[PDB]
RNA sequence: AAACUCCAUAUAUAUAAUUUUAAUUAUAUAUAAUUUUAUAUUAUUUAUUAAUAUAAAGAAAGGAAUUAAGACAAUCAUAAUGAUCCUUAUAAUAUGGGUAAUAGACGUGCUAUAAUAAAAUGAUAAUAAAAUUAUAUAAAAUAUAUUUAAUUAUAUUUAAUUAAUAAUAUAAAACAUUUUAAUUUUUAAUAUAUUUUUUUAUUAUAUAUUAAUAUGAAUUAUAAUCUGAAAUUCGAUUAUAUGAAA
């Protein structure tokens, strides 16, 4: 048989995803809101100085033209401000699918469901 | 030469506040701040008036870095959370001594600015320290004045002075008849040699005559001494004393100065740090009752735990580095009831109003006005701006080419 | 009613290629700043979308 | 222009700097004790000074070993190493290097200013 | 050879009484792609086709090792076997010295020659990974340099941990503020301003100068410290002074 089960909001409305970049990880909780977003407990402007990194956070939510429609609650570790900040887009763009799956074509489409798989090479 | 009369030389920060950049901005027509009238101008941007303008650029309220060269004139959102919040509490606490603080670039010194605006409408009489760090980081003149035991700053003291008699109404200067007899040495270029000092006569004399004393720099600590006890002695008009970027005085304890000793100044040694912290203590006690003393930090600044102790936000810690813990000026600002105001980000309106606004000015690129709906534009922009941050608002619409 | 809306641009590809062509040792923000920095400049004397 | 003990000094020189500067033995650290004594604020530059504070900066700098003196004292300290036959005295008379480093390449510095009449 | 296989990546199950916590993790097992399909265009060996673009599905994008021969190189101070030579010495031990010498030449690095770049400061402490600690890693505190304190160095003392636990160790750049010779593009004294951390005016603010400064840090003097039984030839660090070439 296969191994996926029909993913589902939570008991308070939460889509929880996990996105990688780099050695950087993301956990992030979107739930249906007005476009609040706290990292790491912090405001947005305060954990990420470069505007670059946040346009990047933000990139998924344009996509869907929903970034006014859902509060993000998203928790980094790990790597740099580059590869958390893009962690924490990959984990939004797999977070957004279950309150639509009809845009999954888009977000594939925009390339934010796309695991970037470079990382350090070890020089050979 | 290599520098012409019109060349911009000066690095990016000095170029546009200094190259007089507002000259080609489009005039606006906004509403004129007055608070007792806020109801018509509340969540409204407005421009401030003619008298106002010219009180604030004399008190340095408007400072760098704050875009203000993409309009003709500065602008300020007149705010419900902010500003109308800190002016109803300005005009009804009894203390009246408040610290506004907030997060870098929440815009801390628009509403000092404001509150600026709204003393020079109500007759009172400004005295601002915008920028502390003048003297503190040693770079002015500096002396020991044995009759005072304070080590005075005659060249900031006569800046200060003329600031205070530009910046304020000369009719409410003149109000405030002297209460003692005071005589100074005479350092004015006609007279010097036949007079060799000037008399100021009590009940004669008032102190708009004061704040136009020309004396020798080793005497105008004893000017600064005598302007500040007769402004806090008169009852007729309230005294706002306001210091900006106070968090600089807060976390530099000792200034740059050395003493015969090879010894760093305690910045309570210097007749500025000990003039400032007596007004905020209440060891200088105004008569009239409308005085008040607005104090803002500055984000620019480093932070440590005198400022959250002193507002009772964190415990004591006595085992913290006097670089990190000042308890000196712990106890002065608890002595004077200061009392914090935190202000808030912007919310999604304010936002939409302050966007309004900016697509007026034409200051908004063409990605965000053409192919782009208005309601993708503010959702956007609040969300770049981490939720109402003013300057991140700013720097998202007008520095982000990307 | 996404269906008939082109999905928006990551970056802008002449602004990237100006950046990169500016930045030196991977220090894009700096570069980033200079350019926003010139353009605003561009803008404050010719009020046109520089 | 400022002459203080001879030395000449452009206007918009700090003190504490220039001072440091151009006489031999005063670093950075004496330099600033120096304007402390004198009551001369942290950068106050050299067109400010009166002549009455020009003659307090002289009077301090002659009460120190500096100049000639400073530099007697490093050229008798070399000569007592040859004198006393060291191996470190040789060293400065065949003009090499005198703290150990290799010869075989580099040492030209120590090949242009090592001598027992070190400037 | 390739396939295969392993690693990486995505996912599933199991394990953890979620205080050895990083569950955003750890590591065992399994699955996945050497991707797939429709459509239009251009070629073709024109058909059940390649190159293309378009649409759809997908996390899917990178590596590793791998045969036997043939011709040729190295003493291997990285292992042998024989022959050959020394056997009071070509074997063995100790003390000291040398391998660190210095005309020229060459290779490879480091730090520099300033403003798309250097220096300070940033404590409810922006943000890593991979390693190490029983022939140990050394916390906090105190003392001295040394000044309120911080910073840096050492000493005193030796907390915890022989470890997903404690320590080495608050990563750094970034970012913000301030400063920065050449540069009279500055600073100061007056006056002035609706640029006030600033503008303007008038005075002084040196000349020298194709040039080396508040760039640079070689060389050198003196004092102190660290390891060791021992730092002279010939080690490392710090302070004050020196400040070369470029
Ligand atoms: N009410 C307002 N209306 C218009 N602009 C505003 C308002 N409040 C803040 N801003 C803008 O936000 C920016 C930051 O404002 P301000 O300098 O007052 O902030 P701050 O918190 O005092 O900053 P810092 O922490 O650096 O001292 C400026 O561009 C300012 O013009
Ligand atoms: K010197
Ligand atoms: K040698
Ligand atoms: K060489
Ligand atoms: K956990
Ligand atoms: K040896
Ligand atoms: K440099
Ligand atoms: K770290
Ligand atoms: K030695
Ligand atoms: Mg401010
Ligand atoms: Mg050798
Ligand atoms: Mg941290
Ligand atoms: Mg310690
Ligand atoms: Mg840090
Ligand atoms: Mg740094
Ligand atoms: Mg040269
Ligand atoms: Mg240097």
């Amino acid at each position: 048989s296969n191994n996926i089960k029909i993913k589902t909001l939570d008991e308070f409305g939460r889509s929880i995803a996990v996105g990688k970049r780099k050695s950087s990880t993301a956990k992030v909780f979107v739930v249906r809101g007005t476009g609040e977003i706290l990292v790491n407990g912090r405001q947005l402007n305060d954990y990420f100085l470069k505007m670059k990194d946040r346009e990047s956070i933000m990139y998924p939510l344009q996509v869907i033209e929903s970034v006014g429609k859902y509060n993000i609650f998203a928790t980094t570790s790990g790597g740099g401000p580059t590869g958390q900040a893009e962690s924490i887009m990959h984990a939004i763009a797999k977070a957004l699918v279950v309150f639509n799956p009809l845009l999954k074509s888009r977000l594939h489409k925009a390339g934010v469901l796309t695991r970037d798989y470079r990382h350090v090479e070890r020089k050979k | 030469k290599r520098v012409t009369p019109g060349s911009l030389y000066k690095n990016w920060t000095n170029t546009t506040h200094t190259a007089q950049l507002q000259q080609t901005a489009v005039p606006l027509a906004l509403p004129i701040f007055n608070f007792d009238d806020i109801s018509k101008t509340l969540n409204k941007v407005v421009s401030y008036s003619n008298k106002q303008y010219k009180s604030l650029h004399h008190l340095g309220s408007f400072k760098k870095s704050q875009f203000n060269e993409l309009f003709q004139k500065p602008v300020c959102l007149v705010r419900e959370d902010a500003t109308n919040s800190f002016l109803k509490k300005l005009v009804s606490h009894p203390v009246k001594k408040f610290i506004i603080t907030g997060e870098p670039g929440v815009g801390k010194t628009v509403l000092l600015s404001q509150a600026h605006a709204y003393a020079v409408d109500s007759k009172q009489i400004i005295i601002n320290i915008s920028y502390p760090e003048l003297f503190l980081n040693g770079r002015n003149d500096f002396s020991y004045d044995d009759d005072l035991k304070l080590f005075i700053q005659p060249m900031y003291l006569k800046k200060l002075i003329r600031k205070i008699l530009k910046a304020n109404d000369p009719a409410l200067l003149k109000s405030i008849e002297l209460s003692k007899d005071y005589k100074f040495s005479n350092a004015n270029p006609k007279n010097a040699s036949v007079k060799p000092f000037v008399t100021l006569n009590k009940t004669k004399n008032t102190v708009l005559d004061l704040l136009s004393v020309m004396t020798h720099p080793h005497n105008r600590g004893k000017l600064m001494k005598a302007i500040i006890d007769e402004l806090s002695v008169q009852s007729k008009v309230p005294i706002m004393f306001t210091v900006d970027n106070f968090s600089k005085v807060l976390t530099t304890a000792y200034s740059a100065y050395r003493n015969t000793e090879n010894k760093q100044i305690y910045s309570l040694d210097l007749q500025m740090g000990k003039l400032m912290m007596d007004i905020i203590s209440g060891e200088t006690k105004f008569a009239n009752g409308e005085s008040s003393t607005i104090l803002a930090i500055s984000g620019v600044d480093r932070t440590n735990k005198t400022l959250p102790v002193a507002l009772g936000k964190i415990p004591v810690d006595p085992y913290v580095t006097r670089y990190h813990y000042e308890p000196k000026f712990v106890e002065l600002l608890q002595k004077g009831n200061v009392t914090e105001f935190e202000v808030p980000k912007l919310n999604k309106q304010e936002v939409n109003e302050l966007i309004d606004y900016y697509k007026q000015s034409n200051v908004l690129l063409d990605k965000d006005i053409t192919g782009k709906k208005w309601e993708n534009l503010i959702d956007e922009k609040y969300f770049l701006s981490g939720n109402g941050n003013p300057r991140e608002l700013l720097k998202s619409l007008v520095l982000s080419h990307r | 009613a996404l269906k008939s809306v082109p999905i928006p641009p990551r970056k802008n590809a002449t602004l990237d290629h100006i950046t990169n062509m500016i930045m030196r040792h991977g220090k894009k923000e700096k570069a980033q700043t200079i350019l926003s920095r010139a353009l605003y400049l561009v803008y404050c004397q010719t009020r046109q979308d520089p | 222009v400022v002459h203080i003990l001879g030395k000449g000094f452009k206007g918009k020189e700090v003190i504490k700097i220039a001072l440091a500067s151009k006489f031999y033995g005063i670093g950075k650290t004496t330099a600033e004790k120096i304007c402390s004594k004198l009551g001369l604020y942290p950068w106050m530059r050299m067109h400010q000074l009166s002549e009455p504070q020009i003659m307090s900066i002289a009077s301090e700098l002659s009460t120190m070993t500096i100049e000639g003196d400073a530099r007697a004292i490093v050229k008798d300290n070399i000569a007592l190493k040859r004198k006393i036959g060291s191996y470190s005295g040789m060293r400065h008379t065949l003009h090499l290097p005198v703290r150990g480093q290799h010869t075989r390449n580099n040492a030209k510095t120590a090949r242009k200013l090592n001598k027992i009449d070190r400037r």
